[PDB]
């Protein structure tokens, strides 16, 4: 129950998944200096997601963060 | 720019993502976070020059340990963590520079040991101990603690010192 996320500036994280997107992903955008209010997330194969989606509906697929 | 591929490497819970987040800023993450993967760069100035390091932060849990050929096919310099009050983190470094010398096919791969935990009084590993298997292996030493940040920099900015040396060896 993994999903691979790239985020911004060529880093990525593989987060093990319920709870959303936003709340799983809110530690790897702040330790890298990020402000998710300031981001969106997309679903690869690109599709903006609902930072509030639940993240294990996307177990699976490849995600990326992106600088909004 | 210049850029050097760091991968950081150890058994489970030494603080191998503590380290990398006090290098990345400052803050001490104490809790129970395993990794599974995580990537993070940095711009640094490391002896007066600017640099860019990639740091790849790796899963100590062996469930994970598929991915491990591959980082160590790209990484470019590897950070060895145990930590100094566990013995068995210790022992596992030999099997960890072995696996890196296998998959890259090469005895001279850069190469920091680096005993992390140092804040802690119960320690199990002598710091002569580590000492003198770093002394054997040709590779530097150094004691550090991600909670406190002593010598976080300095692993990381030796490591990036190996592999700027090790270039030039060509
Ligand atoms: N006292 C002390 N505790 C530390 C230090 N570094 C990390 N810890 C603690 O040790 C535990 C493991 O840290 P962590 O960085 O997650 O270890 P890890 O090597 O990344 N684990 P994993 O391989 O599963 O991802 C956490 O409780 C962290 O707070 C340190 O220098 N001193
Ligand atoms: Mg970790």
């Amino acid at each position: 129950n993994t999903i691979r996320v790239f985020l911004p500036n060529k880093q990525r994280t593989v987060v093990n998944v319920g709870m959303s997107l936003h709340d799983c992903l809110m530690k790897a955008l702040k330790v890298r200096g990020l402000q998710p209010e300031c981001c969106a997330v997309f679903r690869l194969l690109k599709a903006r997601l609902d930072w509030n989606t639940d993240a294990a509906s996307l177990i699976g697929e490849e995600l990326q963060v992106d600088f909004l | 720019m210049t850029e050097y591929k760091l991968v950081v490497v150890g058994a489970g819970g030494v603080g191998k993502s503590a380290l990398t987040i006090q290098l990345i800023q400052n803050h001490f993450v104490d809790e129970y976070d395993p990794t599974i993967e995580d990537s993070y760069r940095k711009q640094v100035v490391i002896d007066g020059e600017t640099c860019l390091l990639d740091i790849l932060d790796t899963a100590g849990q062996e469930e994970y340990s598929a991915m491990r050929d591959q980082y160590m096919r790209t990484g470019e310099g590897f950070l060895c963590v145990f930590a100094i009050n566990n013995t068995k983190s210790f022992e596992d470094i030999h099997h960890y520079r072995e696996q890196i010398k296998r998959v890259k096919d090469s005895e001279d791969v850069p190469m920091v040991l680096v005993g992390n935990k140092c804040d802690l009084p119960s320690r199990t590993v002598d710091t002569k101990q580590a000492q003198d298997l770093a002394r054997s292996y040709g590779i530097p030493f150094i004691e550090t603690s991600a909670k406190t940040r002593q010598r976080v920099e300095d692993a990381f900015y030796t490591l990036v010192r190996e592999i700027r040396q090790y270039r030039l060896k060509k």
